[PDB]
């Protein structure tokens, strides 16, 4: 066995196994360990009880990472080590990155990345090739979801939302696939994301507001709002039946306080329909921002096209929409 | 494939 | 093809884009492979077919893989090795919900955890591996199922709440071990293995989040839940992440051991983009949901989305009252016809367990949340101003309680297209173990002094 025979090993006796069989009923769905992991992670129950920071815990950690990177305890056990003797973290971050290169949707090879990244002392500022490796992770999945959270953390602690890697690298990825909805969720955060940093981090602006208000911005650069409707315009015409433009542009429009009528005749000219985001905006602008006239009925005739033709596995919700918009219509009749 | 931790 | 399956489920959406991606590559690939098992002609699917041609639930194929799962697995499932508390969760939720008494698992499950259990409070994925809400979560909930004195008797709660007042985070939230990442799963987890051990609300007087002004495991909790919901309006699983249903589900849950359903989630989540965001998770014809917006449909969403619908039905309803009249409902707000088809006629795999979709192996976690959510289609689940609870803090999420949804007939909106031989036992869609189990072990713990 290789710890138990190599001398590095000598000064500490492993902790073997106890699973609670033969010291009880059977435990239930136990593991057939090779000798391999059974040895290794013996040493480092012991490693860990005695607390020993050196550079023998830290080549066990790397070899039981090699044969199970989801042992979430020898991360953590890792990174303590590291801090610990004051490791190089340049050198760690190229380790890390070929195990991340190896194994796909893991929260500690990502979760580790950002322990050692948000030291200052280390990374005081971002480190030149690291929006490349995410963009060789985003070339093997582009909707990887640990990735993408581990890149708004590093937006966020460099303050990186008007970089222009973040919004080019976004812009990359939409190219290459316009319905990638990751890339259009950290396109909101780029652009309308809260960023001071006396604040805990939201996903939107007003989250101390009503909840109706949740996402309005304290102040508008109107000029920035008017240019990010035409690029999501932009991007609707080349697919219209992709959600996520559409529902990036309804966040916009939340953000800057402006109504969805400002996109009334872009969203009838779908409408013979080519999109059923057309649709449902529609049904909106007629039911809530127009109080007029025949509105509420013809709110009630684009919930009906969704609800029979357009997109019928919603019916409930469209019916229940129908009977919100017949019910406060009802109110403005009887007032 | 599915992960939760 | 059989007469009772609506067009809805045999073609594919009407509306095509001309430009192709990735993304639809792999929507109309998941779609082709969906259409033969949806119109029940495919080679591999058991009857009998109902009337709605939709195939049996697989019971017995079903115990037996779940039997199986319970037993040893070879060297090559070693990645598996922090899981073993959620393999133990995920075969006895599925034999429950298949209506097996899971009693006599009790000495096994005492077996299992009290090797995982830490002297300084929680468990992990087993001996020597550090306590992790997510492992603690499962073994609670395992120990829930199983009942009886001596599995409740196991876990040291005193050493649990002190472990569990580490995690709590300066900003409200909670990492899921000391040293890992803070996300909504840290929050639910912990929450659920709070409420059920009935642990005090205050934080352990030496919680380092007390430094910054916190002073008990719910402060700053709803506001950390609110900062992830997303211009989407889905919850992501932190801030600015992207809205994903298996986030939504933790964070509703989580606000609802907070408060009743229809005060906590209109005040800390925006309703009108929540519940379009919730109900666009839902495609035709797979039927099932996906987990967030331009990905596939997937059968363990059945209960990540699907148990979000009670969560926001109710929040909507309000709590129905055990004296009062009826009160009216929003009713079911999704198609429990397009997800009873995408669960019995698409991820049912022949030789037994559930799968995520076609072209999948199953496994246990994939047969424990499609079952869930096949059961939560069965019921009406609504919070009452009844608890089994004697105290405050979490008194609605112990007022759930459930009336059956019986088999349909007919054509509808909203109907129920299993037959009452598939019906499994309901679940409580905060805890996700039967209401009796949840019950038991809170009443239990709540007649236990507190640890000195
Ligand atoms: C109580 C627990 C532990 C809840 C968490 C459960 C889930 C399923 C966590 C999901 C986390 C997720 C977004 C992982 C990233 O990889 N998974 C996918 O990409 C699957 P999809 O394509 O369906 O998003
Ligand atoms: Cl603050
Ligand atoms: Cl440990
Ligand atoms: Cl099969
Ligand atoms: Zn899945």
């Amino acid at each position: 066995g290789k710890y138990s025979s190599d001398p590095e090993w000598a000064s500490i006796k492993p902790i073997e196994l106890n699973d609670g069989s033969d010291f009880g009923a059977m435990p239930l769905a136990t593991i057939s360990y090779s000798p391999e992991y059974l040895e290794a992670t013996s040493y480092l129950r012991a490693v860990m009880a005695a607390n020993e920071m050196s550079e023998r815990a830290l080549r066990l950690t790397g070899d039981i990472i090699s044969m199970n990177p989801a042992h979430y305890t020898v991360w953590i056990y890792r990174a303590k080590i590291l801090f610990a003797l004051g490791k190089d973290l340049n050198e760690e971050i190229e380790w890390l990155n070929k195990v991340a290169l190896k194994h796909l949707k893991n929260y500690q090879i990502w979760h580790h990345r950002q322990v050692l990244m948000s030291s200052r002392a280390h990374f005081p500022t971002l480190p030149p090739r690291e929006q490349d490796f995410l963009m060789e992770m985003f070339a093997q999945d582009a909707k990887s979801y640990h990735v993408w959270t581990y890149r708004h953390w590093l937006v966020r602690h460099f303050k990186l939302w008007d970089h222009p890697r973040e919004i080019q690298d976004v812009e990359a990825l939409l190219k290459a696939d316009v319905r990638n909805n990751s890339a259009w969720n950290h396109r909101y955060m780029l652009r309308f994301g809260p960023r001071d940093e006396n604040e805990f981090d939201a996903g939107l602006h007003n989250t101390t507001g009503p909840s109706s208000e949740k996402g309005r911005l304290p102040v508008v650069d109107e000029d920035l709002v008017d240019s990010e409707l035409q690029y999501s315009q932009s991007r609707i015409l080349e697919a219209p039946e992709n959600r996520s433009p559409w529902s990036y542009a309804r966040g916009v429009l939340q953000a800057a306080g402006r109504p969805l009528s400002e996109w009334k005749d872009f969203a009838r000219s779908f409408v013979a329909v080519k999109s059923s985001h057309a649709i449902e905006w529609l049904a909106d602008v007629y039911a809530e921002e127009d109080g007029s006239e025949g509105s509420a009925a013809e709110a009630v005739k684009m919930l009906t096209l969704l609800k029979e033709k357009y997109d019928p596995i919603r019916r409930n919700y469209w019916e229940y929409r129908i009977r919100q918009i017949t019910a406060s219509a009802a109110h403005a009749t009887e007032i | 494939k599915c992960v939760v931790m | 093809v059989h007469p009772g399956i609506p067009a809805l489920f045999r073609e594919p959406p009407l509306i095509h884009d001309l430009l192709s991606t990735e993304t639809t590559e792999l929507q109309s690939e998941t779609v082709n492979k969906c259409l033969p098992l949806l119109k029940g002609i495919h080679n591999s699917q058991k009857g009998p077919f109902n009337k709605y041609g939709i195939p049996a639930l697989q019971r017995k194929d079903h115990l037996e893989y779940l039997y199986d799962s319970l037993e040893d697995y070879p060297a090559s499932f070693v990645a598996l090795d922090a899981s073993r508390p959620w393999m133990v969760y995920w075969a006895l939720a599925g034999l429950c919900l298949l209506g097996e008494d899971v009693t006599r698992f009790r000495e096994r499950v005492i077996s299992t955890f009290t090797a995982a259990q830490n002297s300084t409070g929680g468990i992990g994925g087993g001996h020597g591996q550090m306590s992790h809400v997510a492992s603690s979560y499962a073994a609670v909930l395992s120990i829930a199922m199983v009942g009886g004195e001596e599995a409740f008797k196991l876990i040291d709660r005193k050493a649990m709440w002190k472990w569990l007042g580490k995690l709590k985070q300066p900003d409200g939230g909670f990492t899921v071990c000391e040293g890992g990442e803070e996300d909504v799963r840290g929050a639910y987890c912990a929450m659920v293995v709070h409420a059920l051990l009935d642990l005090p609300l205050a934080l352990p007087p030496e919680a380092e989040a007390r430094q910054n002004g916190l002073e008990t495991f719910t402060d700053g909790l709803p506001e950390y839940l609110s900062r992830c919901q997303t211009y989407e309006g889905g919850i992501s699983g932190s801030p600015g992440s992207e809205a994903h249903g298996a986030y939504a589900f933790c964070a509703l849950a989580c606000l609802c051991l907070l408060g009743r359903p229809e005060v906590v989630v209109p005040r800390y989540m925006n309703i009108a983009t929540l519940l379009p965001w919730l109900s666009a998770r839902q495609y035709a014809p797979e039927g099932g949901f996906s987990g967030r917006t331009n990905k596939l449909v997937d059968g363990c969403y059945s209960h990540w989305v699907g148990n979000c619908w009670p969560l926001v039905q109710a929040a909507l309803d309000g709590t129905q009252p055990l004296a009062g009249p009826k009160r009216s409902s929003v009713g079911n707000l999704y198609s429990r016809e397009g997800l009873t088809r995408y669960i019995l006629s698409c991820c049912q795999c022949k030789l037994g367990g559930l799968r995520d979709k076609p072209g999948k192996h199953p496994d246990s976690y994939h047969t424990c949340y499609a079952l869930t959510g096949l059961s939560t289609v069965q019921y009406y689940h609504y919070c009452t101003d009844s608890s089994v609870s004697s105290k405050d803090d979490f008194s609605s999420a112990f007022s759930w309680k459930h009336d059956p949804n019986f088999a349909s007939d007919g054509q509808g909106s909203d109907i129920g297209v299993f037959t009452e031989n598939d019906r499994l036992v309901p679940f409580h869609p905060i805890f996700v173990i039967p209401h009796k189990s949840a019950e038991d072990i809170r009443v239990w713990f709540e007649n236990q002094s507190f640890d000195l």
